[PDB]
């Protein structure tokens, strides 16, 4: 759930839509004036509040994959997600953090059928 | 309810919060809601005494709105705000007015509409008892039924009018920034028609979803209270 | 016979596990050792006789589009894709179409 949910905000940034709106937003940019700042104040808050979520939920998603990886074995395939989960968000701190104290409990084998890909 | 919140209180608590957090504007409207409750259910109940035609009224208004509903999601009808829906006052339905925007301009405006169509609480309580449980699920559910049986042709009647040259439906700066005021044009009718496709199957965030699947989540989309507090104050989501 | 109900149970299954299915190829498909896009280079010398992201993404795409019903836009049944993919690999016009190293004759 918490992966779906960051999902939908990664794909609504990449959306045509996001962009249309930041292009219409750019377009008012070039009394105006004063209107044009505060609407830029206000998708300014937004885009940081949609950023704060989308951490939030990467980070609910891939503790809780790591969690699901530590309990059992029915489910190893879902690896997949975990490493694609981290391979795309090197720069997070809290991504790296919690794989080095919680995915280095996870028994190796599991991670052998991606082996190539950490490798590169 | 005269102990109530008055109109002008529950506008100006909503309008000074704007500049706010997420979490405060939802609090401040949770709080503005539990101090306004709706009223609208006896518009029928004081216009129509006997009560057979008080029932035939009551179904008439829930009809009027689910089909209203279902075909504004459809075209992608934004703006409807209190002033911009009429109601009759002998059969009750509902009429809208000022359909300037369509097609989903109204997620460009720099605050953007968030909900499919108006479902507040004043609508859902006009309904009776039930609620939207009953007669409007099940008419909604018709229309949609009737809407993605008929997908070529609207498609066909959407692609006519888009590319008329004298339709100017896209957004701009100045009507954006006239919409909201307080006291290639190709690619973008392609991606429209796209997205109309899209809306005329069950493909709802990339999956395929039946009428009642897509009916319940038009429906829950609407009725959210964190929808409702991050739209315009001129919109009023408490009424 | 047996191969038109091959068919379709496999397609079942692949419509059944579809998320893996697209977790795995996003994995690949971003690996930097991994040249599976199609060069000039690779294809004269595929065929001799005697952005990235944007590419990923669309690949990916049809992916998806694969694991689903949908062909041409239409949303098909597992029935119905099998019946596609079939009539549209024994197609003669297809066929005839293709380079004469394929050897569709054989
Ligand atoms: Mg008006």
């Amino acid at each position: 759930f918490s992966d779906t949910q960051y999902q939908r905000i990664e794909n609504y940034m990449k959306s045509s839509e996001f962009e249309n709106k930041q292009a219409l937003l750019k377009r008012a940019k070039e009394r105006y004036t004063v209107k044009v700042q505060r609407e830029l104040e206000l998708d300014e808050l937004a885009l940081r509040a949609l950023k704060e979520d989308r951490k939030r939920f990467l980070c609910k998603a891939v503790e809780n994959y790591i969690n699901c990886l530590l309990s059992g074995e029915e489910h190893d395939m879902w690896v997949f997600r975990l490493c694609s989960l981290w391979l795309e968000n090197s720069g997070v701190s809290e991504v790296n953090g919690m794989m080095k104290r919680d995915g280095m409990k996870i028994p190796t084998y599991k991670f052998l059928p991606l082996m190539y890909q950490l490798a590169a | 309810r005269p102990n109530d919140f008055s109109a002008f209180q529950c506008q100006k608590k909503m309008m000074e919060v704007q500049k706010k957090s997420f979490e405060e504007k939802y609090e401040v409207f949770m709080d503005v809601c539990q101090n306004f409750q709706p009223v609208f259910r006896y518009f029928c109940m004081e216009k129509f005494l006997d009560p057979a035609i008080w029932f035939e009224k009551r179904l008439a208004y829930t009809r009027s709105v689910a089909t209203s509903s279902i075909v504004g999601y459809i075209l992608g009808l934004g703006d409807r705000h209190v002033q911009n829906i009429l109601i009759n006052e002998q059969s009750a339905e509902l009429v809208h007015i000022d359909l300037g925007v369509a097609f989903e301009q109204g997620k460009i405006l720099p605050t953007p509409e968030t909900v499919p169509f108006r479902l507040t609480r004043d609508i859902v309580d006009g309904m009776g008892i039930t609620g939207v449980e009953g007669v409007f699920r099940r008419c909604c559910e018709k229309t949609m039924e009737v809407m993605r049986n008929s997908q070529e042709t609207l498609l066909t009647i959407v692609e006519v009018l888009l590319y008329d040259p004298l339709f100017d439906w896209t957004m701009n700066p100045l009507k954006a920034l006239y919409l909201q005021q307080r006291p290639s044009f190709n690619k973008v009718a392609e991606r429209v028609l796209m997205r109309l496709q899209e809306k005329l199957k069950g493909v709802e965030e990339g999956t395929v979803l039946s009428v009642g699947g897509q009916v319940n989540l038009l429906i829950q989309q609407a009725i959210d209270p964190k929808n409702l507090s991050r739209l315009f104050p001129g919109w009023k989501a408490w009424v």
